[PDB]
RNA sequence: UUUUUUUUUUUUGACAAAUUUUUUUUUUAAACUGG
RNA sequence: AAGGCAGCAGGCGCGCAAAUUACCCAAUCCUAAUUCAGGGAGGUAGUGACAAUAAAUAACGAUACAGGGCCCAUUCGGGUCUUGUAAUUGGAAUGAGUACAAUGUAAAUACCUUAACGAGGAACAAUUGGAGGGCAAGUCUGGUGCCAGCAGCCGCGGUAAUUCCAG
RNA sequence: GGGGGGAGUAUGGUCGCAAGGCUGAAACUUAAAGGAAUUGACGGAAGGGCACCACCAGGAGUGGAGCCUGCGGCUUAAUUUGA
């Protein structure tokens, strides 16, 4: 061929993904309180 | 041809410290080489040196005592203001607390330390450590 | 030694020799020839608006075997025709002919990127909104 | 452990137990990391938490016969559909993280 | 008496594309009275 | 017959690319015959994620399971040492905002004060990019099957994708 | 001299009834091109050995005929299939 490209199947995978909704979860703390969660969760060894 | 006799003399000394010799013979000799060796002598970097009197220019034999790492020349003889000396001592001296940069002021050939307490400056000749 | 002059009265030679050898530098030449103004498709600009002429499919070079889904665009301020890659999937559906897209550089400062041969540009905005918004269904393309 | 004393014991001292954890941050927990040494140094065969006698039989029906399939059930707990298959009747070594997600996704309180 | 001493060559073109990848684990042998 | 916004505000055009046809001489100063008049100089406000500074999005508590190592052990137990999962509850504090007032100001707006309201997961709910290496963070699951696409670079994808599209 | 190409090409000048020298770009394209050495593999390279799954000297043949036995092909409802 070496003349054209088949533009037919653009988006063929994002169209056929079996979409699923983001499950609702409790929110996470923000700001200084998130560094609390982070930098204890990386250091829980009592 | 020979462009500077100070560079030849300091090359000769530096080559014989490396090989292990205890003496050199340099040729020719000038007042600048005599004064540069006198500054090296008073800081203990070389031993005794003797000047052989030709009728031409003279030769010098210099006794070496180890303890010399490099003597070098700076060519061209850059003009050095009195605030630029610590830009040279930082560049080509191994530490801030030994080693000398020899200058040529109108007060004479001298190392950088007592050019400072004389508060003079001028052109640069070289360095010893 | 060392092949360059060293004498104290020789600053002219060193300065003119540095000048002549600066021309071997890639970006010094383009700064002093104005190659961005005259030769580059964008007029030395980060972005340029265009007009879509056709949808293109370009074969990816080895060792990749995909079809890259780009478009051919004619710029307003210059009239030059460039090929621009249309990013992640479904965006070629969001672009059509005569949508007045906005273009940017493709990352490599005037060079092709990845397995796409001969494309130096990408579309950012189509119909004046975004491609991120249209891809993520955050905004809607105007009816045109 | 969890905020019981780790703030109460920090009264103007600020350093007791401030050392770093093992350090994966996405690989799963170390609930058997103690048992991994014991099976390494003991030079015989040991039985690995043999079976699932009634937590298999009774909880497969309460979970899956209600509405769901294992292909669905393994998708919401994020494991391969043969993992739930060997949690059905028998033939598994039960680890804590998989059995915990099995419990909290379908409610039946048998551990 | 340095003394020893195998002489050789007709013809043989070609073999599509992509690929094969290795990390250093023990934080675990830590438990004792003061009468 | 009349004209010259590279003054202020605004419009068209051009473009990747840039604000209100607002208020006032009260400050800074200027001019005049001059203390008084005039000043789109200048100042005030509107638009303004150009840059820059400071720093909300929570704080104290109470309450529990499930293991694993070792020790002693009857085997039913503790008695430490650690691993994860939350999940139900309580009184306290506050400003983001809505605003009497006063202050601010040429007059206002806003700030700084301050009566009265103003927190329990449904909100008063933080995003932007990433998770093979460079380069910090999954060899978890579903889809696709050198297609779609990713990928600054090396590379990924041809039916068990740590790299695409998703949770 | 300043990554590999484009290219010692284009243009202008110059040396000119010649070939052609000298001077000498850019657009565009590209993730390596390259240097030295290492271990294998290969050589219509060399040297030293070795083998009737190599030859030499020979024997018995097979290939030719009929059959029966596997394979391919064709046929078939199927002529199950691997190599």
């Amino acid at each position: 061929a070496k003349v054209h490209g088949s533009l037919a199947r653009a988006g063929k995978v994002k169209s056929q993904t079996p979409k699923v909704e983001k499950t609702e979860k409790p929110k996470k703390p923000k700001g200084r309180a998130y560094k609390r969660l982070l930098y204890t969760r990386r250091f829980v060894n009592v | 041809t020979r462009s500077s006799v100070l560079a030849d003399a300091l090359n000769a000394i530096n080559n014989a410290e490396k090989t292990g010799k205890r003496q050199v013979l340099i040729r020719p000799s000038s007042k600048v080489i005599i004064k540069f060796l006198q500054v090296m002598q008073k800081h203990g970097y070389i031993g005794e040196f003797e000047y052989i009197d030709d009728h031409r220019s003279g030769k010098i034999v210099v006794q070496l005592n180890g303890r010399l790492n490099k003597c070098g020349v700076i060519s061209p003889r850059f003009n050095v203001k009195i605030g630029d000396i610590e830009k040279w001592t930082a560049n080509l001296l191994p530490a801030r607390q030994f080693g000398y940069v020899i200058l040529t002021t109108s007060a004479g050939i001298m190392d950088h330390e007592e050019a400072r307490r004389k508060h003079v400056s001028g052109k640069i000749l070289g360095f010893v450590y | 030694g060392k092949g360059k002059p060293r004498g104290l009265n020789s600053a002219r030679k060193l300065r003119v020799h540095r000048r002549n050898n600066r021309w071997a530098e890639n970006n010094y030449k383009k700064r002093l020839l104005g190659t961005a103004f005259k030769s580059s498709p964008f007029g030395g600009s980060s972005h340029a608006k265009g007009i879509v002429l056709e949808k293109l499919g370009i074969e990816s070079k080895q060792p990749n075997s995909a079809i890259r889904k780009c478009v051919r665009v004619q710029l307003i301020k210059n009239g030059k025709k460039v090929t621009a890659f249309v990013p992640n999937d479904g965006c070629l559906n969001f672009v059509d002919e005569n949508d007045e897209v906005l273009l940017a550089g493709f990352g490599r400062k005037g060079k092709a990127k990845g397995d796409i041969p001969g494309v130096r540009f990408k579309v950012v905005k189509v119909s004046g909104v975004s491609l991120l918004a249209l891809w993520k269904e955050k905004k809607e393309k105007p009816r045109s | 452990r969890s905020q019981g004393q780790i703030n109460a014991a920090r009264r103007q001292g600020l350093v007791v137990s401030v050392d770093k954890k093992y350090g994966s941050t996405n690989t799963r927990g170390d609930n058997e990391g103690q048992r991994l040494t014991k099976v390494d140094r003991e030079t015989d065969i040991v039985k690995p938490k043999k079976l699932d006698p009634n937590v298999g039989r009774a909880i497969s029906r309460a979970r899956t016969d209600k509405k769901m399939s294992q292909k669905d059930l393994a998708t919401k707990i994020n494991e391969k559909p043969t993992v739930v298959n060997d949690y059905e009747a028998a033939r598994a070594i039960p680890n804590q993280q998989v059995l915990s997600k099995l419990e909290r996704a379908l409610g039946v309180k048998l551990r």
